[PDB]
This record gives structure tokens, C-alpha cells and sequence, in this order.
RNA sequence: CGAAUCGCCACUUCUCUUAUCUGGGUGCUCUGCCCGCCCUUGUCGGCGCCCAGUACCUUCAUUUUCACAAGAU
RNA sequence: AAGAUUAUCCGCGCAAAGCGGAGGCAGUCCGUUUUUUUCUGGGUCUGCCGUUCGGUGGCAUGUGCUUGGCGCUGCCAUCUC
RNA sequence: AGCGACGUCGCUUUUUGAUCCUUCGAUGUCGGCUCUUCCUAACCUAGCGCCGCAGAAGACGCUAAGGGUUGGAUUGUUCACC
RNA sequence: CAUAAGAAUUGAGGCACCAAGUGGGCCUUCUUCGGUAAGCGGAGCAGGCGAUGCGGAAUGAACCGCUUAGGGAUAUGUGGCGUCAAAACUUGUGGGCUCAUUCUCGAUACGUGAAAAGGGUGUUGGUGGAUAGGGACAGUUGGACGGUGGCCAUGGAAGUCGGCAUCCGCUAAGGAGUGUGUAACAACUCACCAACCGAAUCCACCGGCCCCGAAAAUGGAUGACGCUUAAGCCCCAUGUG
RNA sequence: AACGACAAUGGAAGUACCUUCAUUUCUUUUUUUUACGGCCAGACCCAACCUCGCCGCGCAAUUUCGGUUCAACAUCCUUCA
């Protein structure tokens, strides 16, 4: 399949990871959206402690060269997936340099298709429907990351241009809708049309 | 909204066992994950034992006794004719169509297909209101290319003169068509 | 897993509720007070349509089955600021340094303590209004009241907090601008 | 092992590394932040250096030891005339920053 | 001639050596908002409402629908 | 990028709906109409006619500035394009 | 409070021992000066809890290592010590 | 050589000539000595390693598996099947427990911080007692009075700093008095019960999983990621029904 | 016309490039690929490995209280027993 944009919205962190981490591996220009719906578990504490002990270590003498941290919603699934992909074989690499993910949305491209999220990544349906659990954002906002605010507003742009595109739509699937209808049960009969009870 | 609720004398779908979509009712629940589920299925489903998870409630609800027999299982349920009105659910076509599908071959297939082409150009685009509607983008756009095309020929860009030099170069197109084809 | 399950709500009477979402939206006398509860979801089932509606659970664990209740008296007092709505009183409260408080009504001015130290000012949330009153021996006093205890009270607990001390002893020490009745408004139906 | 007491270090991490550093033109490291109600309110202006000495005038405060006093105290003198606008800009925050969108022209 | 990247797609086809695009939102609490309701009003059971789901577009104009020329060199 | 939009335009307007605004003329090469709706086009060459500019000059004026010079605009006219 | 006997388990390793792995065709012995950075079992600083804290003062504990944390004298020192 | 009843083996046995190379070992199941100890010392047995590699244990002389012609084809070994990384992201066909602001829930045998004591109404499941619908248990409600200091120390306690005390009545019950303390009286309280109450509840045990307990020097490592309706822990299964 | 995350040369493997060797060759000759007794292995499809014996089933029966209903009764049986 060509061209892939997976959303996001909802999907668990790790699993989602790995999920793709085999699908980068399996070759494929993939790309993620609602990335600050992607999920952590539980706790902004926790989510904290992590990261932040992640973000406290250094690299001694010059600290400006162990880990880096971007603090992107998106850049922290990615690196995650590199982290599930073995990221100094060269191959993961050009893997890598296939693979791509932006932060919220850029919008213009998802109107005819674009349904696609994947399997098991989605969070409630990994998660049991009853335990806690906190959110992507929530967490980069817990460590700052800039965006937040504007990516609400681009969010909210989104949305409406989508409705407007949606309201559209809206109208012609009626006739989209009223499509015949009238003589369409003059489908065959030899040779076993049920073509009436297989489609129509 | 949450509502199938489980009732004894309940129609359950059999979701991924081999045993899968046949049918049966409740004739016990063994309890948290497993029945105890009995059908008049000559052969499939028996009284059969199975798996929670594997199942799926299809809102026929009959009375019937918590553990039961067959015998007046089959009749009380066959009187319920349930399986009939779940016959009925919508649910239910592409499924056993599934099975049908599966074994078709392909003129068959290839009607089953022109049947949307058939409607496809046909019934919806065609015509004239809902392509006077949408309409399509080249409809929509040459009606309301049209009113910006009043433009040329109504209006202020164009057609007063120049159209009828589009006359004359309408003709011209012709003066070519006719030479053209007579080279 | 072992089911509690969820779902939604218990009910009483002359007070509309949302009984959707995780939300309940509560109406009455005193207008209408609604929230949006979290994992708060747990055995529904309506008995009445208008008439009764209850939660009251079917299996499920241990913390599960204290939470209903929580989740009842809760709603249950969306309610009832919704109809007798909440009065808190409080008394400031001094013997060797006089205390002044007044209302500036949208905020809520604090002056004198120990001579005064800094000025203690809360500002006046929505919905917990504040006076100071005193004719009728009313004194040293005042009273937030509004429809919403939690916030009627949330704030007063605050208060409770901002009048506090520290260093050179609570033996000595009590001074300070207290809670002297939370209650409804009043009584009301 | 430590060593025998304490004082801190010499200097403050940061404007390291202490470079023969480039672009030589005014780095602002950021800007104030709108107001509306404020009047729309140019921020900065460039200028030159020209020298010092020191001025008089007069003290006082609140409480101060040496309220009421007339001070002598050092001071700049910067050259300055005009800067002439020539152009208008519009950037444009992008969830990745400022990202310019337009440039406007003197003609 | 009985397989043999094959001749296509395609230096203006390219996120890649071969379906278009079926598009927007949301919760588990809903197969249509679905809905609504009724009902020993419950765990409900029943009934109703609506079109809406009933995921989903594969390009001759067909191929609802006769049908027809042409491989082999 | 805006629609599964490449056609004589633009502007405006979510968006509707709609709106407005939208030079000409002759001469010249090449040739289609077709992402399912141009519709004579395409295409350059010229010619020919005119907002703008561009330049020329002048007259005022505004503006602004040094070792009274430097610097620039109005309008007018000219000039040219 | 604060302790904590008698017990009796912990815990650590800037002690000291034990052990001789390694090191003898070589890993430059003391101390100290300098200088950094780090550690926390926080002395001071921020803020909480206790007090056998009235005030007063201290004490006890938490949360805290971001910040701070000396001049001499004498003494190679170390330690010691005014 | 039968029993009637009780081997197996025996890819030879017999038998010998003569020369090397070696004498520091080290590692282990098991036993065991010295000493607190020690990856310590020091023996006993077997096995290794040494002197081998292959395959497994993210990492390892000696742990696991297994030893080796050269190959080929096949299947297993140990070990796996979330992803990094082959294999069920185990579902059809499957079970619990467990949630863990810790520098942080935990998680491969060997393995080696297995923190220890020692705790914790974290959860999770016993056992012993119960009381228990003639009413138990919570929550209430009413009363907790009277014959009477029954009393003694006693500055001052008639029930009540303190100490020996204590029966009747009324009853549903109410202590010759549970506290609080006017120096003592008083008062204040409820222990004692009915009434309410209406169902479990009450006590002790229990042991389980789970947490506190739980401090040193470079950034930091269940391998890494992460995983938690697990990819934990434990359990079973790959299975009809 | 050789290449470069950065160990370095290293194994193994294949491709690319190659300067490459040596071999064999079609109007009855080679070459890659189909195909083929009996074979010569491996995988699919149905049959059955028996059987004494419970188990049960049925009946009745006792004990044995549960779903229906607003609950009781029906419905001593929902049923376990």
C-alpha cells in the first residue's frame, strides 16, 4: 500500500510502537497524526518520573551529546519506534529515513480515504476498560512542549473546514444515496444470479 | 445505553468457534465465561458448552426455564420462531453471504459488480436535479463557471464583441473541422 | 476480570438529573448544576423514567462497591444546591489582636491579624457570594453561600487555610477566621 | 576524595562557549509580549554607543539613607537619529515556531 | 513454437518495478442521533419512531441491459 | 494546494447564495476540444489602439537631513517606455 | 516529648581488618596547595509535621543536595587543638 | 548346566615391549574442616574446566544444551514465539491474582541484596469463635431511674485525686455506677438496656499475593524498548463440547 | 567512471562492477526452464483399537426450596440433592 497516514487518537503507546516498528521493518512510508492522543499509562506522575529521569541524565563532560529530547509528542513515538528498531543497523536507518510522522495534522489530505488507524494499537481495546490511564499531551505539557496551545487552535481549524467538507458531502451522499434504485433486479437468473441477496 | 443483557432463554451467537454462527440458546450460564447453550440443529448445536467470549447475544429473548431440557426447549423455542426473526436481522447477510461468496465464480461475479455500474452512471449523477444539485465538480462549476461566465457573455470581461469574433472563430474551429477532415 | 460493570444513575424527585454521559446534569430550584465524573460509571439501570433511577450494582470488586455511594450523595448534592443551595457562615475569631474582615464582593478583603501581617484576599469564585454582615449580633462574620457547596465550601476550607499560623506555638495559638455553620441556604423545596 | 572547603566555582554555565561568536548584529534572544490595549507599540530601536560621564540630579524614595540628596551618578551617551521602516513582517506561529509568511516593501 | 522481469503502469506516473482514493467529529453507552416509547417499569420485556449504517468508490457510455471485432506470425 | 478542478481571469466572500471587477483591434506560427463538460484553442512574431510604470523636464509643496550641501515626496508638464 | 536498658535483627562501607585475584620486562610513596565535579546519611538556606515549643529558646521529624558552607595560631601533618 | 523356579553384557580376550609428555592447577553438584566472614582458607567423593569449540543463559573458562570429518536434506536440544529478534501480539479452545507518586510494579533457570528484622484496614483467598432475624450487626431513639453513699482511705469523692467496695427494687434497662472533675457537692458523660432498627454482622485467629521498612559518590539500564483487559505474577491450554 | 555514521582492515554471503579465466556452441549439436517408468520419499481423504463395566436414562420416590409475581400461590421441583 503506498503513501500511509495511520491517527493516532487513542492508541497504545508501545504496542502501537512495535506494531510499527514491524511495518517500518517490513518496508513502508507510514504516517502518524493525533499523536498527542497517543497514550501513557496511568499517571502524569509517572509519566513524569520517567521522563524526567530520562531528561536528567547527561553525558558528563558534554552532556550535549546522550539523548536529545524534543519534546514532540511525535518525537517521542518515534524515537520510541526507533528504539524498537534496532537504530544503528543501516538498514533500520534508511528504514528510518523512510518513515515519517508529523506532530498534529497538515491538513488537505484526508478527504476521500483516510480511515486508517491499526490492530491492536487501539488503546481502550488494549487497555482494560476501567483502569486509568493518562494522555500524550498531557504529558508534553508536563514537560512543556511548546506547541500545545497552537496545536489546539490548529486542531480546532481542522475540524471545521473538515465539517464544512463533511456538511458537503453530506448533501450529494444523498444522491450518492439515491442511486438506483429502479431497474437493478433485472439482474440475471441463469447461470444463479442472487444478486439480490450477494449485494443489492 | 448498555442493554443485551444476558437472559436465560437468550440467543447467542457463536462468534469464532468452529461451532460459530449456529444456533442455540442459553440453558445455562456456566457462569463468568461459559454456557451451557441447546438447539434443534441436527448437527451442530447439540447441547453444547461454550466460551463467553465466543459469543454474541441477538436479542431474542424468550421465556424459558434456567436449565433445560431439549425437548421442551425445541418446541417453546421453535413456537418462538425467533430464529426466524433473527433470520430477519440485517446482521446477518453478508455473513452467510460470506460463506456464499466464497463459492461463486465469476460471471456471477462480474454481474454482481455491473449491477453498481449499472446504477453507477445511471441513477444519482443522472440526472438532472442532484447534478443540478451537487453537482458533480465539473456541473457545479460549469453552472457556477456559468454565472462567472455571465462573465463573458452576459458581463464584464468579454462576449460583446470579442464573442463575436468567438463567432467567427467558432467558425473558424469549423473552417478548420471542415478543412481538417478534408485535408 | 469480575464485574462490577458501567453505566450511570440514582435518583429522588423534583429535580431533573442528566442521567447521560458520564455527566449529570442536575436542575432544579436554584438553577442547574451539572459534572462529568471520570471512571465514574458503574451498574445503571433507570426504574423510573422521570421517577426513579438507581445504580446500585451487580458483582464486581471490593473498591469497586464503595463507590457508588460516592458517586450518589455527590450527584445527590448537585442536587441539593440545586434546591436549598449552601450557607456557610463563618466567625473570625480573636482575642489579643482584633480581626477585620470585609467583602469587597467580588474578592474578599482580610486585614489585621496580629496587627495585621499581610492582607489576606480571596478573590470571590462564582457562586460562593460572600458577606459580611453584623446587625443581629451577626459578628466578626461571614457568610458564603451559593448554590454549590463543594465550591461554597472549597472555598471556606481555604479560608480555613488562609488563616493559618506558624512558629512560637499552637498553645498559645488559635486565633483566626473560622467556620461557624455550613448549612444550605436555607431550607427551601 | 573532597577537597578541604568549600566556595564555588568560578563563573556561570551558559555563555559558554566563549566564542569569537559570529552574526555581529544584535541577537535578541526574544522580545516582549503583546498587550492589545496596549497601542501597537514598536519594541526596539538600534543605535550607537558614544560615551559617558556623570549627571546630576536628585535623590529620594521612600525611606532610603540617602533620600534627599542631590546625586552625582555615571552615565551613557548613545548617538541616534532615525530609523526609516521599510518593512512589514508577518510570522507566523506554527507548532514548530515562527516561520515567516510575509515581507513587506519601502518602494 | 508449451514457462522464461515483456513489453504495462510509467525522464509530465511516483515514497517508490502495477486499485481509485469509499474521506471530516465521538463515546462504549447503542447495528441508523438511532431515536422514541411503552410496558408488574426490570436485569427489563414489549412496542413504536426514522432513513441513516446496511463501512465501503474499482472508471465503454459497459458490464440493470443485448452484445461485438481483433490476436495466434 | 483546492475540488477526485489544467480551463480565456481576478477579486471578494466560512461558505452558501451571491456579488463585483475582468480592454481592444488587425496581421502572424501550430493545432484541438480529453484528469467526464475547453469550446475554437494553442502558440509565439508583428502591427495597431489605450490604465500603469518608466524615464525627462518644470512648477509648487510636503517631508527630511550637512562643512547652507546631502535626501526625498506632491503636482504639473515633458519625455519615454 | 525525648529517651532507651536488657536484649535482638538490620544497614553501610569516607574505618579498620582479613584475604593475595591483579599488579614486580613497573599503574610515580605523604601531605598540602590548587581545581572541578559529583554524592547525601542536610550543617546552613526554602517549606512542612512533633515537642516534656507559653513566650523565649531549643528539640524532634519530614520534604529537601537547587544554594551556601570561613580566618588564624600552634602543630610535616593527618588527626589533634585553640 | 531347565526351573519347576531368578541376569545383562560381553563390536574380542589373553598377554607384553619400550619410550614420552606431565608433577604450580583451577571450576562445580554432593560431603566436610578452619575462621564472623570472605569470589577466604582447608580437605572428601564425582564431574568439569584446563586442553573445544557448536547451540542455549542481553554478559560470562567451568551455568543450560550439546561436542565436533566435510557437506547436504530433515527433525529435534537447550532456549524461545510483543518489538527490537525467528516464531500464536494464542485468539475458538483458557484461569486467577497483582496496580505498585519507590532512584521505578514486576518479570530467564544458574545468580549472587533473595534487603533483614519488623511491620502496614493494600488486595486476595482460610480457620477457629460468634451474634444473628425469638432480630443480629451498624446507625439511630427513649431511658440509663430507684430501694440506696450499702462503700473506706479522705485536706477534700455522697458512684467518681486515691483504696477495701456491692446488694435489693424498678424493670426493657440502667453500674451501690463507664468516663469528665466544683479541692468535695453539683453538673457533664455513657456501661446497662429497651424502643427504633432490619441484615448480616461481630471477634479472634489464618496465610496467602501486595506495600512500608528500604541511605554514598560518573548518566543507566528486568539487554534495550516497553508491556499492565501484560509483553507482570501465577495458572493451564493449545481440545471437543 | 572504486567507495565512505565512523573503528580499521575481518568471516560469511550475494550482488554490482571487472581488467577476468577457461569451457562449450544450435538451418538433426548447446542453454535455461517443463516433463517423465518404475521409482526412489515425504503430505490429503474417508475406516477402525476391540471391550466388561458404569454412566445415565427413565420411572417413581423421600428429603430437597428455588425461577415466575409487586410478593404469596400455581409452578413439592428452578435444581442442585
Amino acid at each position: 500500500p503506498d503513501i500511509i497516514v495511520i491517527d493516532l487518537k487513542d492508541h497504545v503507546l508501545g504496542r502501537a510502537a512495535a506494531i510499527v516498528a514491524k511495518q517500518l521493518l517490513l518496508g513502508k512510508k507510514i504516517t502518524v497524526v493525533r499523536c498527542e492522543k497517543l497514550t501513557i499509562a496511568g499517571s502524569e506522575i509517572r509519566n513524569k518520573i520517567k521522563y524526567l529521569q530520562f531528561l536528567r541524565k547527561r553525558k558528563l563532560s558534554n552532556p550535549k551529546l546522550g539523548p536529545f529530547h524534543h519534546r514532540s509528542p511525535s518525537d517521542v513515538f518515534i524515537r520510541t519506534v526507533r528504539s524498537m528498531l534496532p537504530r544503528y543497523t543501516k538498514r533500520g536507518q534508511r528504514a528510518l529515513r523512510q518513515l515519517v510522522a508529523y506532530e498534529g495534522v497538515p491538513v488537505n489530505v484526508v478527504r476521500t480515504g483516510g480511515r486508517v488507524v491499526i490492530p491492536k494499537a487501539q488503546r481502550h481495546n488494549c487497555y482494560r476498560n476501567e483502569r486509568r490511564f493518562t494522555v500524550l499531551g498531557n504529558m508534553c505539557k508536563h514537560v512543556g512542549w511548546k506547541y500545545s496551545d497552537v496545536v489546539e487552535k490548529l486542531e480546532a481549524a481542522r475540524i471545521e473546514k473538515s465539517g464544512r467538507h463533511h456538511k458537503k458531502m453530506e448533501k450529494v451522499r444523498v444522491a450518492w444515496k439515491n442511486a438506483r434504485k429502479e431497474a437493478l433486479k433485472k439482474m440475471p437468473q441463469k447461470n444463479v444470479e442472487v444478486l439480490k441477496k450477494f449485494g443489492l | 445505553v448498555k442493554a443485551n443483557y444476558i437472559r436465560a432463554g437468550r440467543l447467542v451467537r457463536i462468534l469464532r468457534g468452529p461451532r460459530q454462527n449456529r444456533v442455540g440458546v442459553i440453558v445455562d450460564i456456566v457462569d463468568a465465561n461459559r454456557v451451557l447453550v441447546e438447539n434443534p440443529c441436527e448437527q451442530k448445536m447439540w447441547r453444547h458448552v461454550q466460551n463467553l467470549k465466543n459469543v454474541e447475544p441477538l436479542k431474542f429473548c424468550v421465556s424459558i426455564s434456567r436449565n433445560c431440557s431439549t425437548k421442551a426447549l425445541k418446541e417453546a423455542l421453535e413456537s418462538k420462531k425467533v430464529l426466524e426473526k433473527y433470520a430477519a436481522t440485517k446482521v446477518r447477510r453478508p455473513h452467510r453471504a460470506k460463506k456464499a461468496f466464497a463459492e461463486s465464480t465469476d460471471f456471477e461475479r462480474y454481474q454482481l459488480r455491473v449491477a453498481k455500474r449499472s446504477r453507477a452512471y445511471w441513477a444519482r449523477k443522472i440526472f438532472d436535479e442532484n447534478d443540478k444539485k451537487n453537482p458533480v465538480s465539473w456541473h457545479k462549476v460549469a453552472l457556477k463557471k456559468l454565472l462567472k461566465n455571465a462573465k463573458k457573455v452576459d458581463s464584464t470581461p468579454a462576449a460583446k464583441k470579442r464573442v463575436e469574433k468567438a463567432r467567427a472563430a467558432r467558425k473558424a474551429r469549423l473552417a478548420a473541422g471542415k478543412s481538417k477532415t478534408k485535408v | 476480570m469480575k464485574i462490577k460493570s458501567h453505566d450511570q444513575i440514582t435518583f429522588p424527585e423534583d429535580v431533573t438529573v442528566s442521567v447521560k454521559d458520564r455527566i449529570v446534569t442536575v436542575k432544579g430550584k436554584r438553577g442547574t448544576l451539572t459534572k462529568d465524573l471520570r471512571h465514574l460509571q458503574l451498574d445503571f439501570r433507570v426504574n423510573k423514567k422521570l421517577r426513579t433511577f438507581t445504580a446500585v450494582r451487580w458483582f464486581g470488586n471490593k473498591i469497586n462497591n464503595s463507590t457508588i455511594n460516592t458517586a450518589l450523595s455527590h450527584v445527590r448534592n448537585m442536587i441539593t444546591g440545586v434546591t436549598k443551595g449552601f450557607r456557610f457562615k463563618v466567625r473570625f475569631a480573636y482575642a489579643h489582636f482584633p480581626i477585620s474582615v470585609t467583602v469587597e464582593n467580588q474578592l474578599v478583603e482580610i486585614r489585621n491579624f496580629l496587627g495585621e501581617k499581610r492582607v489576606r484576599r480571596q478573590v470571590v469564585a462564582d457562586d460562593v457570594k460572600v458577606y459580611r454582615t453584623d446587625a443581629a449580633l451577626v459578628k466578626d462574620e461571614l457568610v458564603l453561600e451559593g448554590n454549590d457547596l463543594e465550591q461554597v465550601s472549597r472555598e471556606a476550607a481555604v479560608m480555613h487555610q488562609l488563616c493559618l499560623v506558624k512558629k512560637k506555638d499552637i498553645r498559645k495559638f488559635l486565633d483566626g477566621i473560622y467556620v461557624q455553620t455550613k448549612t444550605n441556604i436555607e431550607v427551601d423545596e | 576524595s573532597h577537597c578541604k572547603f568549600e566556595h564555588p566555582r568560578h563563573g556561570h554555565l551558559g555563555f559558554l562557549p566563549r566564542k569569537r561568536s559570529r552574526q555581529i548584529r544584535g541577537r535578541a534572544r526574544s522580545f516582549p509580549k503583546d498587550d492589545p490595549s496596549q497601542k501597537p507599540h514598536l519594541t526596539s530601536f538600534m543605535v550607537y554607543k558614544a560615551g559617558m560621564t556623570h549627571i546630576v540630579r536628585d535623590v529620594d524614595r521612600p525611606g532610603s539613607k540617602v533620600n534627599k540628596k542631590e546625586v552625582v551618578e555615571p552615565v551613557t551617551i548613545l548617538e541616534a537619529p532615525p530609523m526609516v521602516v521599510v518593512g512589514i513582517v508577518g510570522y507566523r506561529q506554527t507548532p514548530v515556531g515562527h516561520k515567516t509568511i510575509g515581507t513587506v516593501w519601502a518602494h
